[PDB]
């Protein structure tokens, strides 16, 4: 998700 | 005139990252959606929490409201978007055609469609009432990181870890425009101004630039606070002093001026980066939230 970052 | 946001409510009960955070047209609620895969709704006066609402298989990057306040959609690493009837709670329809991780939502001001971007790099625009993928456009050459509506619908902006910020023409699915920077850093975040002449582009080199989208030109840059990793949102707060708002990688919400570009405040409290800000439709209300130290929403309020 967009709490991981990538 | 600087704004003087105070924290008013703490909201606790995501049991991971929270990643975004809407205020209701209405401004009643607000929704947050987290990647422990539920969706939240709160009294956006009384931080009260309303209900909880789930279905999605994985984490949820993200949420938009119907213009009449009914409805939600949310995008997921599920591959995934799901409508749902907010006041039941029900999943109306589940949005399948992505071939990998939901990113960012929106409805269009009508909403009557939806527009998704994705992991997959394609943007997709989604008839609301049937659920049917309307088109797949082929935006970007990377991950699609945010997706837009203009004021009345008939553009889209999107963003990309490409470097890219493209505008669509919503009706044929057609590119107007390719954003022209001498640099391609990812662009992690984009929004239309509420008039829709400019566009708020961040990219993970701290930056955050206000852009004329008739003339292609970068008219402001915000700066000071950190943006390198996440895929923050930010806003326009229109309620009261004319501010840009947005979180912080320092665990900081930042206030600028737009016109200046001055920090008029910088909100602290949260114990984890800020990923996700939303500014309420009416009032000096910011809500924030926060990734996995903290998984707190902070509703905060200012006299101007």
């Amino acid at each position: 998700a967009r709490t991981k970052q990538t | 005139v600087k704004p003087n946001y105070a924290l008013k409510f703490t909201l606790a009960g995501h049991t991971k990252a929270v990643s975004s955070v809407k205020f209701s047209p209405n401004g009643e609620w607000l929704a947050s959606s987290s990647a422990d895969k539920l969706i939240k709704i709160w009294g956006a006066y009384d931080g009260k929490f309303e209900k909880t609402i789930s279905g999605h298989k994985l984490g949820i990057s993200d949420v938009a409201w119907s213009s009449d306040s009914n409805l939600l959609v949310s995008a997921s690493d599920d591959k995934t978007l799901k409508i749902w009837d907010v006041s039941s709670g029900k999943c109306l329809k589940t949005l399948k055609g992505h071939s990998n991780y939901v990113f960012c939502c929106n409805f269009n001001p009508q909403s009557n469609l939806i527009v998704s971007g994705s992991f997959d790099e394609s943007v997709r625009i989604w008839d609301v009432k049937t659920g049917k993928c309307l088109k797949t456009l082929p935006a970007h050459s990377d991950p699609v990181s945010a997706v837009h509506f203009n004021r009345d619908g008939s553009l889209i902006v999107s963003s990309s870890y490409d470097g890219l910020c493209r505008i669509w023409d919503t009706a044929s699915g057609q590119c107007l425009k390719t954003l022209i920077d001498d640099d391609n850093p990812p662009v992690s975040f984009v929004k239309f101004s509420p008039n829709g002449k400019y566009i708020l582009a961040a990219t993970l080199d701290n930056t955050l630039k206000l852009w004329d989208y008739s003339k292609g030109k970068c008219l402001k840059t915000y700066t000071g606070h950190k943006n390198e990793k996440y895929c923050i949102f930010a806003n326009f707060s229109v309620t009261g002093g004319k501010w840009i708002v947005s979180g912080s990688e320092d665990n900081l919400v930042y206030i600028w001026n737009l016109q200046t570009k001055e920090i008029v405040q910088k909100l602290q409290g949260h114990t984890d980066v800020v990923i996700s800000t939303a500014c309420h439709p009416t009032e000096n209300i910011i809500a924030s939230a926060a990734l996995e130290n903290d998984k707190t929403i902070k509703l905060w309020k200012s006299d101007c």
